[PDB]
């Protein structure tokens, strides 16, 4: 809509207000013919019916577009999806498409000050968001559910690994790794905002085998391994793009081994997506027939 | 109901009901004699505390300029009388139970226990010290602590037992909770061979209260401290209420939930249904002394009067705690999630103002919210709250160590052993008995039976190496009874026919050398067969027990349901 450069419109749908103002704006915005954004309508399961009854015979101008947005939610209606141009989107598979959604979230600007540490210390939050979300695609092997480890996750951990850089080195160009109180960061880190979603005992377990195995102090020290059996270990830098040139130079492949888990997870995965599509051509062919 | 106040603005008696609704634990103001002037103010257990600087509502003061001056008296007095008990207790000789005890009555209850937690704190951080003192040493200062209070649990543990106020009682009964907290605190402390001292995490994990006088504003006396998150106490007045089993699960939640509040989030435990959830957000609001208003879902819900609320959640900067929140009519799911998100945001962002359908937003402000898990391991939050929430689970509450603590405040001796056996027991019946739709086997019937076995226990007398044994072996038993005698109280009375000797049997399991006594209503019993025969009534022994268990019953609640299968006898 920026990039593009022509009058835009969003609204979140949810309220009672959301409702009218939307099916006004939206509505002139036809024939004027600018954009219009809503946002997550599936909130409005017994609304579209009517905006998709109203959209449909609703002649606009060439230059109209409406984009709507949503979550793959049933609430839908087909008629809905059918007028118009779906688009899907998926978090695509890989410890190294992992990492580099989340570092847009890290700023040079957060990242490069002070302590020279600071960045290491982001980094192994980063690999490590990576690992556990990328165990959640081997269910029940990587996970025993599907724990939704998002974004604010890590936010809220740079939060806090922040805190205590500030306390222990505040002003200072370099920070010691052994006085810094790891099990303190681990323990909030583990229980208050990645293992709060966690009810098992197990899932706890294997949360606080990574966080002890990349939240210590001997994990500054140079060439500490990340993935032994490829060789592969932590970069030494200091800064975001001494980090991300690391990043950039991963396969866009990742292994079960990467997850700690053993390779032959992948022949589950592989399997079940095996069947996932032999019982999908069954189906579109058993129709087919009656 | 504003109007109600603002008309009968002079004439306080009239307003009284409605305080239950501006104020935590203020039930009513005690008035003079001429009714002209507040002396003090009142919970809803009768407790009273009378306020430093008296205030007048004749001189002039309206309506709304008075009860603003009431809640600074409220927080003023409550903050000056923490400083006296702190001094009190500063000089008084812990053995001496007498002078204690004589302690615990000067105060409130909710100072009571903070100028007991403030002292535990400040009392385990020397201990550990600055970080420079040989184990042994430190473990040293830690079985000091350890002992010291272990034996001021006795001495609670006795007085229990004697007669006293329903007031005095809840008291005690909460700070023999909050003392089995700080010894079993540092039990774990005992077990820490590396210990850094006054900093070692396995102390800076639980909550901790510093009070630092050499600071202006009375208020900002008061520091609570957990893992690295500080808070001020909000000094809104409590009245006695209740307290929990700070359990393990209590802390972990506690300091999830005070990482939360640290990091501008609202607070989200979940788990199935009785776990302590909304409880636990209920006692972290008490302990950081705000103010905590829970809101019921599962119910008609007003939208309405919603807004109105949350205006004042964020001007009094109080807590919200939506119950079941996802038991709500989608369509009032997504207004109030609309509503808390702009709030939230409002939060995480700092600004001192909400822009709500601008107003001032209070930092101290918290919004709750629990429900039960979502599928396969996902939140059940609405999408827009799911990265504005720090979520806890709570799936298994800690039975075994609240139903002991429980007892302990009953009086109980053997408290340990009664806890161990009373868990399963409800375990085993709940799953070995008829799934009648009535049966609740879960913790509030769990606490129903220890709360009675409490009142039993007042009403009942007890009774060389070998001798100890003997002696402890009759007194133990002798306990064992007091909870059978609840057991066949408040249990068997619902059971239905078919599951009584299903549950006699379990208990004799469970219960070994000991068996339910026949109820001693000789009386009644003469009088009932006295009128049995008037009536033609056959007079049979499994008839006239179940109008005992009715007698019994009814001199407890107010509220009885006798029910069954058409002519069972019910209403003959
Ligand atoms: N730590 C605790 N100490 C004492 N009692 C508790 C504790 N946790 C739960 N309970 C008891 O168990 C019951 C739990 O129910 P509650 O938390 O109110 O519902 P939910 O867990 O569904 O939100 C409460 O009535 C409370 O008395
Ligand atoms: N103790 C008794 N001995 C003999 N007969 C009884 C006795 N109690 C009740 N009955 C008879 O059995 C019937 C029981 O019905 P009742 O208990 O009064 O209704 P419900 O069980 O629906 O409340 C009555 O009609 C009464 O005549
Ligand atoms: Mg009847």
């Amino acid at each position: 809509a920026l990039q593009l450069h022509k009058q835009y419109k969003s609204f979140a749908i949810g309220s009672p207000e959301g409702f009218e103002l939307a099916e006004k704006s939206i509505y002139a915005a036809a024939k004027s013919g600018t954009w219009v954004l809503l946002k997550n309508i599936h909130l409005a399961p017994q609304w579209l019916v009517q905006l998709e009854k109203k959209l449909h015979s609703l002649s606009p101008h060439p230059s109209f577009r409406l984009f709507m947005t949503s979550e793959i939610h049933p609430a839908l209606p087909a008629n809905l999806l059918r007028m118009s141009n779906v688009f899907s989107y998926e978090n695509p598979p890989g410890v190294k498409a992992n990492l580099l959604h989340t570092f847009i979230g890290i700023p040079a600007t957060r990242m490069d000050k002070q302590p020279a540490e600071r960045s290491r210390i982001y980094f192994l939050l980063a690999w490590f968001h990576a690992i556990i979300q990328e165990r959640l695609r081997y269910i029940p092997l990587g996970w025993t559910k599907f724990f939704e480890f998002n974004d604010a996750d890590l936010r809220g951990a740079l939060d806090s690994i922040d805190y205590w850089v500030d306390l222990y080195s505040k002003g200072r160009s370099n920070i010691d790794p052994d006085k810094i109180p790891w099990i303190a960061v681990r323990t909030i880190l583990g229980s208050t905002i990645y293992g709060g979603r966690i009810d098992n005992e197990f899932d706890m377990r294997l949360l606080y085998s990574f966080l002890e195995q990349l939240f210590t102090p001997s994990a500054f020290n140079p060439d500490f391994p990340l993935v032994p059996s490829i060789g592969l270990s932590v970069p030494e830098g200091t800064t975001r793009a001494h980090f991300m040139k690391w990043i950039e130079a991963l396969p866009e492949i990742s292994t079960p081994i990467w997850l700690g888990l053993p390779e032959n997870a992948e022949s589950l995965l592989l399997s079940n997506k095996a069947r996932k599509m032999i019982n999908d051509l069954q189906k579109m062919q058993s129709s087919e027939e009656d | 109901d504003l109007l109600e106040i603002i008309g009968n603005s002079k004439d306080i008696i009239k307003i009284q009901k409605h305080f239950r609704k501006m104020f935590a634990g203020l039930a009513n103001l005690t008035l003079d004699d001429e009714k002209t002037t507040i002396i003090g103010m009142s919970s809803a257990e009768g407790e009273t505390v009378t306020f430093k600087k008296p205030i007048s509502i004749a001189n002039g003061p309206k309506i709304h300029e008075w009860l603003t001056m009431v809640e600074s008296e409220m927080k003023s007095t409550l903050a000056t009388l923490l400083s006296e008990s702190l001094q009190h207790f500063n000089q008084v000789d812990v053995n001496d139970h007498s002078k204690y005890s004589e302690w615990v009555d000067n105060y409130p209850t909710q100072l009571v226990l903070l100028t007991s937690q403030i002292v535990w704190s400040t009392q385990v951080d020397q201990a550990l010290g600055g970080g420079t003192l040989q184990q042994s040493k430190i473990q040293e200062q830690l079985q000091s602590i350890e002992q010291t209070t272990q034996m001021i649990l006795n001495n609670l543990a006795d007085s229990v037992l004697q007669d006293l106020s329903a007031q005095k009682r809840k008291k005690f009964e909460h700070l023999i909770t909050e003392l089995v907290h700080q010894r079993d605190v540092v039990r774990q402390l005992q077990k820490c061979k590396n210990l850094t001292g006054n900093k070692d995490f396995d102390w800076l994990y639980h909550m901790r209260y510093y009070y630092d006088a050499t600071q202006e504003n009375v208020l900002h006396k008061l520091v609570i401290h957990m893992a690295n998150a500080t808070f001020y106490y909000g000094f809104e007045y409590l009245g006695i209420g209740e307290r929990l089993v700070q359990t393990p699960l209590t802390d972990r939640c506690y300091l999830t939930l005070t990482q939360a509040l640290e990091s501008r989030m609202g607070g989200n435990p979940f788990g199935p249904a009785g776990t302590g959830k909304t409880e636990t957000v209920k006692a972290l609001g008490s302990q950081l002394g705000r103010f905590v208003l829970v809101f019921c879902c599962d119910e008609g819900f007003d939208l309405q009067a919603m807004s109105r609320i949350f205006v004042g959640l964020c001007q009094c900067g109080a807590w919200g705690c939506f119950d079941e929140f996802n038991r709500l009519e989608e369509r009032i799911l997504s207004a109030v999630s609309q509503q808390i998100q702009t709030i939230q945001v409002a939060l995480k962002e700092n600004s001192k103002e909400v822009e709500l359908l601008n107003i001032s937003l209070h930092q101290d402000m918290g919004i709750f919210v629990t429900m039960n898990p979502g599928y396969a391991g996902r939140s059940n939050l609405p999408d827009n709250l799911k990265k504005l929430f720090r979520s806890m689970a709570m799936i298994k509450p800690d039975r075994e160590m609240i139903a002991q603590v429980m007892l302990y405040s009953q009086g109980f001796k053997t408290a340990e052993v009664l806890a161990g056996k009373i868990v399963p027991l409800f375990k085993l019946c709940q799953e070995q008995l008829s799934a009648q739709s009535h049966y609740d086997f879960g913790l509030r019937a769990l606490k129903s039976v220890l709360v009675s076995a409490g009142g039993i226990k007042r009403k009942c007398q007890p009774p060389d190496a070998e001798s100890k044994t003997k002696a402890d072996q009759i007194y133990c038993q002798y306990e064992i009874g007091v909870l059978l005698n609840s057991i066949n109280d408040t249990m068997i009375p619902k059971l239905v026919a078919d599951d009584i000797p299903l549950i006699q049997s379990l208990l004799l399991d469970v219960f070994p050398g000991s068996q339910l006594q026949p109820i001693q209503m000789d009386q009644l019993r003469k009088k009932i067969q006295e009128i049995a025969k008037q009536r033609h009534l056959v007079t049979k022994q499994e008839w006239v027990e179940k109008i005992l268990q009715l007698h019994q019953i009814l001199n407890i609640n107010h509220g009885v349901m006798m029910v069954g299968p058409s002519g069972g006898g019910k209403t003959t």
